[PDB]
RNA sequence: UAGUUGGGCACUCUAGCGAGACUGCCGGUGACAAACCGGAGGAAGGUGGGGAUGACGUCAAAUCAUCAUGCCCCUUAUGACCUGGGCUACACACGUGCUACAAUGGGAAGUACAACGAGUCGCUAGACCGCGAGGUCAUGCAAAUCUCUUAAAGCUUCUCUCAGUUCGGAUUGCAGGCUGCAACUCGCCUGCAUGAAGCCGGAAUCGCUAGUAAUCGCGGAUCAGCACGCCGCGGUGAAUACGUUC
RNA sequence: CGAAGAACCUUACCAGGUCUUGACAUCCUUUGACCACUCUAGAGAUAGAGCUUUCCCGGGACAAAGUGACAGGUGGUG
């Protein structure tokens, strides 16, 4: 949210990593949410963010989290002419 | 060329708008309120000669204005057929209803109850040229300055459509200081639909 | 057009040297209904022209203009096979509105920062027999001189 | 695909953009004015047939 | 005290006007005409009529100005400044109806029409 | 000269700072009202104090090779990490949402009539 | 007080107008002229097609007329009689 | 302090009813005609200006997707519900527009003149904060009473002085603001920074005869939010029309 | 240009997850209330419970099943 109030984040998913507290990256998560930000709890995961035909996986750092996730799972498989 | 509907190119000038109400907040709740009403009436009374519907509101009534050739048949023996529509109209509405009907004189010079009988001879498979003579024969004779059709489909089964439509006497669209009527009635035939168009031209306003 | 010729709208003259040429020539270097501008630019170009010269600013105008003013358009016919040009005798306003034009054109064409240097400087050669005004009559009338045998047409 | 489009409308939205405008006599949905939920074909129509109280043609 | 009134209007702009004796000054809404109308182009316009009949240092001059922009303003007090002459003097109207003061420039502004861009320019056509 | 680059002389100081890898107007302006000299001054006429201060609000403020290395950076990490923003740069193509049919010559350069 | 009434036709209005000032009169109460406030036009442009034929259009225009009353000296009998007094649809009324 | 307050509607303005313009008159030409020409007067003269107004029918023109509808087709699915994606792609080609390529101009300041129209959980004054977009408080207005709304071009100064420039503003990075559950795909706006192409455009081609073109802004419909478009509004305000060879 | 507003909705298309007198109707077979709401989940649709059954005046629109008649198609032929 560019308003300076919560960054946004879709409860399930919020309590499903939450209660992911040991951080085991075997522990993969899926999701429809592209909408969603990307915090520091993430930062270690590999989750599968559905692009409009399949949960495409991405193994997050700390060079995501102003980041979307949406953001790594491209809808347009454009491979030139 | 295509045509402006003669009735909306004369609101104002000649004629006034049939919805004869007013309301600002309210008006959209009001106008399809009419529509619904306009809808009900030329579903239950179409074996009758309904004409021309007016409506007027005031103040959580709706006085309503029903121009009719045949009204005993509506107002039933001595009412208890209008009681029956002011029934089922304030379930509708939600609110109280009033109902005026009107003897129409001439209903042979009214435009839409011609292409009612039109396209139901069309329906009862009648020669529409037949219909089409016998129909300007009664208008003129009934009174007109002028009367012309317009029928337009699939004339008798035919494999192309066409229109064709006859006229006796003036129809000037152009001018406004006409009283012209104008009438548009679909007819649904085992082989498609077909239009009758009438446009009757009354002595004018001065 | 093909009824006939129309006739045009008066011209205003101008508030403080009273002439038509003027008031024209405002409308001819106008731009988007600016007649403030133009006028301004006008008055302070004959104000430069008063200033290096002791004439009277419309007395050297009318003089360009009697420079820069044809006599002798070319027409363009087309003759089957073959389109020429045809000399033709100048109507005295057509003469007028080809000078403003020519004037105020090449001064707008002229490499100077201002339109009111540009403008002065060629007014002043167009009196003085200089200016590319001037070329273009002359060449107008060359042309003219050129395809002069066909006065019959 | 239609009426079960009007279903949704006429149902509960989820959220506030979800709830969009829609003819009421034919479902277009596009070219609706809110003082009359009406398509401009439908306005063309009832404005000829009077129905539509207060307009009229128009020249100036 | 006395007062030669008039009523003049010009593309969108209206000017209420009266004459007064006085020396050829032009109030114009508690404003001087040369603050007024910035533009000497038009406040010649505006003393056209004084120089038609010989009445230039006879009246000052008042105006309450509503509409419109600068030019169609000055047009509006030129029309009510003739139209007031003649209650002053109606043999003035002989040089005014040649002038063509009296005539009211019904020159106003052209519709927008639909399908053109503007009122008589239309979209680029393109053969193809 | 200041920051590595000759700037003009017959400019004057705002103008001719808006030539610094960095600085438009308005910093320039800042820049100008908190060392407190004219603005209008043309930098063929300074005093070298002026200059110097100038040169210290400058070194203060962050400026061409600095710039560079930090947008430089942005771009390569986003360009790294894999995102959509950073895959329109590796491919030469707009990035904040445009359409890419009939525009775009910014970024695809020539054209290739094809 | 102070009446609006609205309306969309002046043919009506004006006669309705009429009635009111009739009926403030025979109450015995002065009354303003009924002084005509502008009249307000919501203009609307609609396709005149149904498919793709943009550039033919048609203007439809909802004209709504006004007029303004006043009353000076209300008598019981005037506050009475004007709201005792019915008017037809077309018109609307607003007291006050 | 303010048309403010009192008073008055006189002027304006509003909007109803009317008048007015009809070759109606003067002369000339004309079959004694219709008509044309000029003139007078008049606000206006010749259908004053513009609009709504689209004959028979043509294009088997477009519309089964606004709507209805015959026939055919699916009806454990071509129907129905949800989420996310796509209609926003990108080697390229075309059309319609906007910005420009500058000094008739860019930038800073001050200042002047409109009209149409919209507004209730909406227009919002004024005050404060913020560079700004905007935010907090809070008043009026269901409206010729309040607001959107001090319009911009324009005018007077200052500065820039010919330069890919203080032009041009694209693109891009960063920070923010609004809307709204949500602004990555895929929103609009602002600030800072960068500062591309572009120095008037080939063949060819488009619009326009007057308040027109050209240019300048303002509002509205859709709209939670968003249009360089659409519709309308008014400001400033030209040149030309010889004439039908083509 | 339909589009007088493609973030979701719209959206008619694509992937996945779901339903089948059906999301929308009339006719019928219930001894009648059920919508709404809280939680568990779930991307949500959806199911699991509970808060609940209070239908209203034989009739009156609503909720279920059940019954198939039928619905429904922005599916073609302008
Ligand atoms: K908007
Ligand atoms: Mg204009
Ligand atoms: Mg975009
Ligand atoms: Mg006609
Ligand atoms: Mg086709
Ligand atoms: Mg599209
Ligand atoms: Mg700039
Ligand atoms: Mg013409
Ligand atoms: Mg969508
Ligand atoms: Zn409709």
């Amino acid at each position: 949210r560019s308003l300076k109030k919560g960054p946004f984040v879709d409860d399930h998913l919020m309590k499903k990593v939450e209660a992911q507290q040991g951080a085991e990256k075997k522990k993969v998560i899926k999701t429809w949410s592209r909408r969603s930000t990307i915090f520091p709890s993430f930062v270690g995961f590999t989750i599968a963010v559905y692009d409009g035909r399949k949960h495409v996986p991405v193994y997050i750092q700390e060079d995501m989290v102003g980041h979307k996730l949406g953001e790594f799972a491209p809808t347009r498989t454009y491979r030139g002419h | 060329g295509q045509k402006v509907h003669p009735i909306g190119m004369r609101v104002g000038i000649i004629r006034d708008w049939d919805a004869k109400w007013y309301a600002e907040k309210e008006y959209a709740e009001f106008l399809h309120e009419d529509l619904r009403i306009r809808k009900f009436i030329a579903t239950k009374l179409a074996d009758a000669a309904v004409s021309t519907i007016e409506i007027e509101r005031a103040a959580n009534r709706v006085n309503i204005s029903i121009h009719t050739a045949k009204p005993g048949m509506v107002i039933g023996k001595g009412g208890s057929e209008v009681e029956n529509l002011r029934k089922e109209l304030n379930k509708l509405t939600g609110k109280r209803v009033h109902i005026n009907i009107v003897e129409i004189k001439k209903p042979d010079l009214d435009a839409k109850l011609v292409g009612e009988g039109i396209a139901r001879q069309l329906e009862n498979r009648v020669a529409f040229r037949r219909a089409q003579k016998q129909a300007i024969q009664r208008a003129m004779r009934a009174g007109a300055k002028g009367i012309k059709t317009q029928v337009s489909g699939r004339l008798n089964g035919a494999d192309i459509a066409r229109s064709e439509g006859y006229s006796e006497g003036t129809v000037p669209l152009h001018t406004l200081r006409a009283d012209i009527d104008y009438a548009w009635e679909e007819a649904d035939t085992t082989y498609g639909k077909l239009g009758v168009k009438v446009w009757i031209y009354r002595g004018e306003i001065l | 057009p093909r009824k006939g010729p129309v006739a045009k709208r008066d011209v205003l003259p101008d508030p403080i040297y009273n002439s038509k040429l003027v008031t024209r020539l405002i409308n001819r270097v106008m731009v988007d209904g600016k007649r403030g501008i133009a006028a301004n630019i006008i008055y302070n170009s004959f104000d430069i022209i008063k200033e290096s010269t002791g004439n009277d600013p419309l007395e050297v105008f009318e003089q360009a203009m009697k420079n820069v003013m044809p006599v002798l358009e070319v027409k363009a016919r087309r003759v089957g096979g073959s389109n020429y040009q045809v000399p033709v005798e100048v109507r005295p306003e057509r003469r007028t509105t080809l000078g403003l034009r020519w004037v105020v054109n090449y001064a707008r064409l002229r490499g100077e920062h201002t339109m009111e240097e540009r403008l002065a400087k060629e007014i002043m050669d167009a009196a003085n027999n200089t200016g590319a005004s001037v070329k273009k009559r002359e060449d107008t009338h060359k042309m003219a001189d050129a395809n002069r045998a066909f006065a019959h047409y | 695909a239609k009426k079960s489009m009007i279903a949704k409308n006429k149902r509960p939205a989820k959220h506030s953009t979800q709830a969009y405008t829609r003819c009421e006599r034919c479902g277009r949905p596009h070219s609706v004015y809110r003082k009359f939920h009406l398509c401009r074909i439908c306005f063309r129509e009832l404005a000829y047939k009077g129905q539509i109280p207060g307009v009229k043609k128009a020249s100036w | 005290q006395v007062q030669y009134s008039g009523t003049g209007r010009r593309k969108n702009a209206v000017a209420r006007v009266r004459l007064v004796p006085g020396t050829g000054k032009i109030t114009v809404n508690k404003k001087d005409v040369e603050e007024y109308i910035p533009h000497a182009d038009l406040r010649e316009v505006i003393n056209q009529p004084f120089g038609v009949t010989e009445t230039k240092g006879a009246y000052d001059v008042i105006v309450n100005v509503n509409g419109g922009g600068y030019a169609g303003q000055s047009g509006a007090i030129r029309h009510g400044i003739a139209r007031a002459l003649l209650q002053v003097d109606p043999d003035f109207r002989s040089a005014l109806k040649r002038a063509g003061l009296l005539t009211r420039d019904a020159r106003m502004v052209e519709r927008k029409k639909p399908g053109l861009k503007k009122a008589r320019k239309a979209s680029q056509f393109s053969k193809r | 000269r200041i920051a590595g680059v000759d700037i003009p002389r017959d400019k004057r100081v705002v103008v001719s700072l808006t030539y610094i890898y960095g600085i438009g107007n308005t910093t320039a302006k800042k820049v100008l009202a908190n060392v407190g000299v004219s603005e209008d001054v043309r930098v063929r006429d300074l005093t070298n104090e002026q200059t110097d201060a100038i040169r210290a609000e400058i070194d203060k403020l962050k400026v061409e090779g600095d710039l560079r290395r930090e947008v430089n950076l942005n771009i390569k990490r986003l360009m790294e990490i894999g995102s959509y923003r950073g895959i329109r740069h590796r491919r030469g193509l707009p990035t904040r949402g445009q359409n890419t049919k009939n525009n775009a010559r910014t970024r695809k350069g020539p054209t290739k009539t094809v | 007080i102070r009446i609006r009434l609205k309306a969309y036709e002046h043919r009506i209005l004006d006669q309705s107008a009429d009635k009111i000032v009739e009926t403030a009169k025979r109450t015995g109460a002065d009354v303003s002229g009924p002084i005509p406030l502008p009249t307000e036009r919501s203009l609307y442009t609609v396709i005149r097609a149904t498919h793709k034929y943009k550039d033919s259009r048609e203007q439809f225009e909802m004209r709504t007329h006004k007029r303004l009353i006043d009353i000076v000296n209300p008598t019981p009998k005037t506050v009475d009689a004007l709201m005792k007094l019915d008017l037809p649809s077309g018109v609307n009324i607003e007291i006050k």
